[PDB]
């Protein structure tokens, strides 16, 4: 498996560890006993002025299961609102914008 | 609970990339992961 | 856990002052005045 992590947050990797960006679109389940690598990639992948091409839903109504991966348009709820689109108290799309 | 408080820090999250320091939204996001665990 | 989540927005204040804009630097200040309240 691969995918993008920032820096500071790359030792948030291990096996029962939460988070916050380490958590909402990934998650590894217990009893893995394995190798990860992490690195700049700068020198290729980056640009200046806001690197507009990655993202991951900043919120979502749990953790992820063994290995889950699933996509989701679904917008995040405290109440049940229907929003598509329209930020609300609590429509919360999650979409976290990379650049 | 704080449902004013955590709809202006995501204001703040929009502003604060709709800036250019996009390092602070990630910062008040992981704040809210805080929130919604406590 | 409350003092760190009081503080943690005191440094969202701190940080977005160091950053440069009286806007969102009063918006912010009301932020905390409102949620010290709440």
């Amino acid at each position: 498996d691969s995918f993008v992590i920032r820096g500071d947050e790359v030792r948030q990797i291990a096996p029962g560890q939460t988070g916050k960006i380490a958590d909402y679109n990934y998650k590894l389940p217990d009893d893995f006993t394995g190798c990860v690598i992490a690195w700049n990639s700068n020198n290729l992948d980056s640009k200046v002025g806001g690197n507009y091409n990655y993202l991951y839903r900043l919120f979502r109504k749990s953790n992820l299961k063994p290995f889950e991966r699933d996509i989701s348009t679904e917008i995040y709820q405290a109440g049940s609102t229907p929003c598509n689109g329209v930020e609300g108290f609590n429509c919360y799309f999650p979409l976290q914008s990379y650049g | 609970d704080k449902e004013w408080i955590l709809q202006k820090i995501y204001e703040i999250m929009r502003l604060l990339d709709e800036l250019x320091d996009a390092e602070a939204s990630m910062r008040v996001s992981d704040l809210i992961y805080e929130f919604m665990k406590k």
